[PDB]
């Protein structure tokens, strides 16, 4: 026996645990970038555009982070967003975005 | 329920494959032309694999997709396309226009006298 | 990154930046300061209740030109007006809108879709030596894109 | 005489009601995971059969438009 | 026992208990200060006397962040604004309702069916370090679920 | 006056006995499958008496007693069924339509191919 996982592969069958089940699917959302989907290439996660920003220009971050939250949930409208933080590392290069969806609190680990 | 899957884009609505043909034939024949109603843009570099990227990208749609690979005459998606190359695309809805009358009454196609 | 943002942008304000208040589109950016008289509103039709409306928006803001009036003030207004002003003869009649803009309140609550129905201002505030203004209040109204359900609206903020 | 093949859009359906046999695995239907391996099957069946086409029509002498036919 | 409340709902604070505005329903609970301004009509038609009309209330609430701004003006306002905001569309069309909640004023006047049928107020209240607002004075518009009766009316007091 | 008792809801609107017992065995087909239009939900302790609180308490209306009692297949109240086991419960106004389908025109019911 071998167990699976979730990544591109599978959470669960359909969505019987809510809150993990549309975590897991905006996490094959965003583990995708520009150019790498057939079909919709605007589809996934938008690195592209917010890789290396200065970590500093707040309006930058903001409008960023604003326009990627409204083109996912357009793309996805099953599920919205309640929550998304951006924290600073302990040195200059690392940042986290942490998204919950009210309790998921997933987070990784971004450099601008 | 009632539900029929379909889709009213595609060129090849038509099962005729030479009636495809001579329809490829005249949008190559517009695209190749220089008209002025015909986008002025180049190649990418990554369209090599995806042609249709650039129609998406300008259009939203990927329908355009078999005017691009015939637009540059590709064998395979494997080999590129040299970037730079002059292409030209033309308002979609004229391309919808066309093969709606000529999968209505494309009939005489070529010239109507008087009736 | 973002395209050209115009207003009081950048950092260099030193002001504090949950007090701003920011736009922002596919091509153009607009912040600003929360001034007094802001309000909202929203509401429902009935008879037996027959339905719901729109969020609504009134938005007073102040907008200074501290160093660059160009950017500040006269690049915002020009922003602020071409986006108000629908834009339906962009030789791309497959598609022309209004557009509608979205609208980043307190760097924490979110509005994604907002139409910007209205937009008024005074320009006989005093100017610079070039001529660019120094101060305006511009007073936007806003419209919701729909009439949003309560769990549309009530887990949209922080 | 001549060949017909149903569209993409179609292909899709019967071929999600036809994995939709195994109910283990019916149910994964309506997801990205289904939509993205449709969609993948989809598009390599089309460079198939529209390129087949292609070269059945290029195949006719007063069909050939590229400089190399 | 009770879903979660909102506002001065805790002792703690140290106000007299009877001067509160509570508000409750199946899974909210919203708790603040009767403010001035507060006002209510009731009426009827003729032309010959032909009917009535139901009540009709406007409550101007005001709150205060004093210790825990989380809870007591965002969490405040954004169950106001959902109780508000029909809920047409929750996945459930057998039974969807913008919903109606129960007001208890000075704990012995009590409206057990009331819709709040149109809320406002103002953001440019200063916030604190975080952003959250430290005060603020939301009205209310409420109309009672039906033309109610003497009966009815008269013999719910305390 | 005018008065007559009765209501709309009862699957054993059909005399039939036999009628009522395929309606039960498409039922019991369509619950113990595994579609997503079905509720996701394990029994409770107190529903060996009251299988039927569960469907007051999801839906208000206790018609869907006979819905559980055929998904657990219980031989009596006074018994009990294991509590955790996977209960499935489809939109109620679907079940509605059939029965209106089945008592008015529910002739063909299997599958129609032209008139």
């Amino acid at each position: 026996i071998d167990p699976l996982l979730t990544l591109e592969l599978s959470g669960v069958k359909t969505y019987e645990s809510q809150e993990e089940a549309w975590g897991a699917r905006l996490y094959e959302w965003l583990n995708t970038y520009q150019g790498e989907v057939y079909g919709d290439p605007s589809w996934g996660n938008v690195l592209p555009q917010f890789k290396h920003e200065p970590t500093n220009l707040s309006h930058v971050q903001i409008a960023v982070e604003a326009m990627l939250l409204q083109k996912l949930t357009v793309d996805l409208p099953d599920i919205p967003i309640s929550g998304l933080s951006v924290a600073e590392g302990d040195a200059f290069d690392k940042l986290k975005i942490s998204i919950r969806i009210r309790d998921i609190t997933i987070t990784q680990d971004v450099v601008l | 329920t009632r539900q029929y899957p379909l889709s009213r884009y595609d060129d090849r609505n038509i099962a005729d494959p030479i009636l495809r043909a001579e329809l490829r034939k005249e949008v190559m024949l517009m695209c190749e032309s220089n008209d002025k109603n015909l986008t002025i843009y180049y190649v990418l570099p990554d369209e090599q694999y995806r042609p249709d990227l650039l129609a998406y990208r300008m259009w939203g749609i990927a329908e355009l997709r078999w005017v691009v690979t015939l637009a540059a005459g590709l064998e395979d998606e494997s080999q590129g396309m040299t970037v730079g190359k002059k292409l030209k695309l033309p308002p979609a809805t004229w391309i919808r226009e066309m093969i709606r009358h000529f999968q209505y009454d494309g009939q005489v196609i070529g010239t109507l006298s008087i009736a | 990154m973002a395209p050209i943002a115009y207003g009081v942008y950048s950092q260099a304000d030193g002001v504090s930046p949950y007090l701003k208040v920011t736009l922002t589109n596919s091509q153009y950016q607009v912040t600003g300061y929360i001034s007094q008289g802001a309000a909202m509103n929203m509401a429902q039709n009935w008879e037996v209740w027959e339905g719901g409306t729109p969020p609504t928006f009134t938005l007073p803001v102040t907008f200074i030109a501290l160093n660059n009036p160009f950017i500040e003030v006269s690049g915002a207004i020009a922003a602020l007006t071409a986006m108000i002003s629908p834009e339906l003869k962009a030789a791309n009649v497959g598609g022309q809108i209004p557009e509608r803009v979205t609208l980043n309140i307190g760097r924490r609550i979110n509005i994604t879709d907002v139409a910007i129905q209205d937009l008024s201002f005074d320009l006989d505030a005093p100017r610079d030596s070039n001529g660019y203004f120094l101060k305006n209040t511009v007073n936007l109204q806003l419209t919701g894109s729909s009439i949003y359900n309560s769990s549309d609206i009530v887990r949209a903020f922080q | 005489m001549s060949k017909t093949t149903p569209t993409k859009d179609s292909i899709r359906a019967e071929f999600e009601e036809l994995v939709e046999k195994d109910s283990f695995w019916s149910k994964f239907v309506g997801s990205q995971f289904v939509s993205m391996l449709t969609l993948f099957i989809t598009q390599i069946v089309y460079r198939c059969f529209q390129y087949a086409d292609a070269a059945l029509a290029e195949g006719f002498i007063s069909t050939a438009t590229r400089r190399s036919s």
